[PDB]
RNA sequence: ACGAGACUCUGGCAUGCUAACUAGUUACGCGACCCCCGAGCGGUCGGCGUCCCCCAACUUCUUAGAGGGACAAGUGGCGUUCAGCCACCCGAGAUUGAGCAAUAACAGGUCUGUGAUGCCCUUAGAUGUCCGGGGCUGCACGCGCGCUACACUGACUGGCUCAGCGUGUGCCUACCCUACGCCGGCAGGCGCGGGUAACCCGUUGAACCCCAUUCGUGAUGGGGAUCGGGGAUUGCAAUUAUUCCCCAUGAACGAGGAAUUCCCAGUAAGUGCGGGUCAUAAGCUUGCGUUGAUUAAGUCCCUGCCCUUUGUACACACCGCCCGU
């Protein structure tokens, strides 16, 4: 078990559903490696290109 | 300190030797936190000291002040026998002798067979209240 | 439930047991003192007060809900 | 210095030195039983409150003379719990609230000014203002 | 008492941003009224926010006391 | 912008922040850090409004909970700047170095959030925004303290105190940084 | 054309306006009065619990009249570039809260509000009225709105200082609000001096909260039910205890299952105060102010609502209809 763990910013906020409202997709880059733009569901406010803490980079986490 | 007069009895009533005596007092029957707060008073003593502290020669004169109020100038209206039906003796009451009159002011109730005492006899309420909601334990 | 046997006097032996230990304590308060003995806080709160009139500790703030002591600096 | 530069909580514990000093006032016979007001459960626990009580009484016709009973037992009050009930406000005892007023009078600190309102000599202000000037000089916040 | 305090502390400051205009230059003003503005708004300006009224259902102006259900 | 930044007490510059991710948000110079912590009431406006108080601030507002204690602040802060005294006995550095080490220390990096994943609502685990993580802490450490000094002999500013310190240094035991894992763990079970 | 909106009231702020002994004045004159009450020998200073007539100065606060003010206006993004939205300096940024409220109805409540009333009942052994004593409150039970807590951020005791709506006396009718002096621990009492009220209550000098002592996790002093004895009040009558005071007994309860309600800004939530009922008076309700958050700026997942497209064997309309031993 290797532990990449990535600091992340998004870019802009894609919508905010999936349950009741609760969610929030974004398209986050890592600002250290302009890298895959996973595009992951966060629950609570997200700011505008606001930093963001991140475990597993690897969802997509779209629309399930 | 050593322990000198901790847990003990008096009246035929323990005393919480651990506590503050004004409070450890009130353990009695018949005596509550404001009685016990007036004896210790007359008898001129620190409530700073536990009742581990002083040994009987000071706690003698409190059984006997508490036993008779009315010879140290003690306000009467403290009293809770005060012109009874019974000899109209003024004196503050103590130890199960106490719950005696209670026994007996019920029984005259009950001798006579007036209205509270009729209610006692069932126990229900007898001030007056309601037992739509309340009563149930 | 189950009692905590916090006592309401002294006996010579954890007076003295007091005596050494706590002026290195960074933290003196009446809650770390009880928690570390089986006594109340009245006692303690008095220990402290007679041990505060020696000088082995010193004073960093004396308020109504809490109050707070320190090391004698010892080094 | 004035009262108006001191700290008052510590100030009435001042005073209540001075009259223990002059320690003739009075004393009223019931100081043992009465409980201060209707409303608390509980004599209090310092017995020489007469000292205490007189301090903050006087204190206060400095700041708001013209005062009786009324505005003595209007600031003496608080929750009354009547337990079960909400609580309620109860103004404080009136006979052990005059009976200050009168020990005052003997002692020539307060007099009955115009619109029969207590007030304070200008003899009365001297002590006032005197033990202002010592716990000010001992004290700097 | 808080009510107090969140008006001398306003009053106070107020006074010395309405003295120094009368007999003191401009500047004096806003060199105290910025460091004064940067640090708290409301050392300047009046805090709106009042209570507001109570309606009947509830204790208070927009709570309501319970319903009842079969 | 006064002639140094200082508590009186205290002083707050020198106060470092472990992430990337919690300035901004963090707030402890934001252009300046008050004196003594108390409101001025303007907050709690728009979404973002909120992440301009001081952090002491807001702890100082969410000391306030369950019933007969609810609406005292002057309370309050009493607490708070005592247990800031008490942290900086037993361990040392600047408090706000500790709150904000501990802070760190007790918000999730994730939580189970419900969504759709297998016909039925199920719980897919998720991301937390940086807001969402210094909320969770704030009031979850108030839990633990207000939970700890409910029937102890401890004094408040004790227990408060004794509980953020463990957090700076957070090993499983300041409960909550016993909440922290757990609530990754169990959202790592279920993806 | 109706409803919305528009309108009325309310809150914000206007160092501008006409004004104020029943308001501020308070800035002042220091016209005086007082304490060495302190740096100050002392004055000037700081203070007054104070004292003034208007021949002082007015209106910031106090009050309320006209005003005035905010309108997607300024700028930038997004938009079929129309309607508009998002963000920002400015500042009350269009955003305080209500009142008001249409079409068609309900066999929704009220004949116990009415000299508003149809019919029936009854009218002298009255179902009319008046009087007496009771009952509407009774206890194995289950229910629905609520106050009290379960405690140490707490309780007991002392000091401390701050509020806003109103309210208050002779009415076809019987008693109002209460300073101030004495008696009484208190609950209360007796002379009494104001008010038909910006005038005296009341500069409403309220509480939790602010600073000290005691209690020490223990059904403890938390809790204040129950029961006995006493002491006063209003009234023709308090007993089935009108209230209130005093001593005293000191129980249930260790933060509460299934369920379920209320809320998004000076709102939740805590504490206290008015009005209403009221001769005696609130655990209720209608209002006022103080202390002052956490959690949201969103979605139809639940209970529900509006419009459109489709389906029906429903039409007192799914609380429908309807099938067979």
């Amino acid at each position: 078990r290797v532990q990449p763990i990535k600091l992340a910013r998004v870019t802009k906020v894609l919508g905010r559903t999936g349950s009741q409202g609760q969610c929030t997709q974004v398209r986050v880059e890592f600002m250290d490696d302009t890298s895959r733009s996973i595009i992951r569901n966060v629950k609570g406010p997200v700011r505008e290109g606001d930093v963001l803490t991140l475990l597993e980079s690897e969802r997509e986490a779209r629309r399930l | 300190p050593e322990k000198f007069q901790h847990i003990l009895r008096v009246l035929n009533t323990n005393i919480d030797g651990r506590r503050k005596i004004a409070f450890a007092i009130t353990a009695i029957k018949g005596v509550g936190r404001r009685y016990a707060h007036v004896v210790l008073r007359k008898a001129d003593i620190d409530l700073t000291k536990r009742a581990g502290e002083l040994t009987e020669d000071e706690v003698e004169r409190v059984i006997t002040i508490m036993q008779n109020p009315r010879q140290y100038k003690i306000p009467d209206w403290f009293l809770n026998r005060q012109k009874d039906v019974k000899d109209g003796k003024y004196s503050q009451v103590l130890a199960n002798g106490l719950d005696n009159k209670l026994r007996e002011d019920l029984e005259r109730l009950k001798k006579i067979r007036a209205h509270r005492g009729l209610r006692h006899f069932w126990g229900l309420r007898v001030r007056g209240q309601h037992t739509k909601t309340t009563g149930r334990r | 439930r189950d009692k905590l046997n916090n006592l309401v006097l002294f006996d010579k032996a954890t007076y003295d047991k007091l005596c050494k230990e706590v002026p290195n304590y960074k933290l003196i308060t009446p809650a770390v003192v009880s928690e570390r003995l089986k006594i109340r806080g009245s006692l303690a709160r008095a220990a402290l007060q007679e041990l505060l009139s020696k000088g082995l500790i010193k004073l960093v703030s004396k308020h109504r809900a809490q109050v707070i002591y320190t090391r004698n600096t010892k080094g | 210095v004035t009262v108006k530069d001191v700290n008052q909580q510590e100030f009435v514990r001042a005073l209540a030195a001075f009259l223990k000093k002059s320690g003739k006032l009075k004393v009223p016979e019931w100081v043992d039983t009465v409980k201060l007001a209707k409303h608390k459960e509980l004599a209090p626990y310092d017995e020489n409150w007469f000292y205490t009580r007189a301090a903050s009484t006087a204190r206060h016709l400095y700041l708001r003379g013209g005062a009786g009973v009324g505005s003595m037992t209007k600031i003496y009050g608080g929750r009354q719990r009547n337990g079960v009930m909400p609580s309620h406000f109860s103004r404080g005892s009136k006979s052990v609230a005059r009976r200050v007023l009168q020990a005052l009078e003997g002692l020539k600190m307060v007099e009955k000014d115009q619109d029969w309102g207590r007030k304070l000599t200008p003899q009365g202000q001297r002590d006032l203002d005197r033990i202002a000037g010592q716990v000010a000089a001992a004290k700097k916040k | 008492h808080v009510a107090q305090i969140y008006a001398i502390r306003q009053s106070i400051s107020k006074a010395l941003v309405a003295y120094y205009q009368k007999y003191v230059d401009e500047a004096s003003k806003k060199e105290i009224k910025d460091i004064l503005i940067q640090y708290d708004r409301t050392l300047l300006v009046a805090d709106p926010r009042r209570c507001e009224s109570k309606k009947f259902g509830g204790p208070g102006a927009r709570a309501r006391y319970q319903k009842s259900y079969r | 912008t006064p002639d140094i930044k200082l508590f009186g007490k205290w002083s707050t510059d020198d106060v470092q922040i472990n992430d990337i991710s919690l300035q901004d948000y963090i707030a402890v110079k934001e252009k300046y850090a008050k004196y003594l912590p108390h409101s001025a009431g303007r907050y709690a406006a728009k979404r973002f409004r909120k992440a301009q108080c001081p952090i002491v601030e807001r702890l100082t507002n969410s000391m306030m909970m369950h019933g007969r204690n609810n609406g005292k602040k002057l309370m309050t802060v009493r607490i708070v700047k005592h247990a800031f005294e008490i942290i900086h006995l037993l361990t040392g550095e600047n408090p706000l170095q500790v709150l904000v080490n501990a802070i760190i220390n007790s918000g999730p990096r994730e939580d189970s959030t419900r969504i759709g994943r297998a016909g039925t609502v199920r719980r897919q685990a998720v991301d937390v925004s940086p807001l969402r993580r210094v909320n969770q802490a704030i009031w979850l450490l108030c839990t633990g303290a207000r939970e700890a000094a409910f029937r102890n002999i401890k004094t408040i500013a004790e227990c408060l105190a004794d509980e953020l310190i463990n957090a700076a240094k957070g090993s499983s035991n300041s409960y909550a940084i016993k909440k922290k894992d757990e609530l990754e763990r169990v959202a790592k079970s279920n993806r």
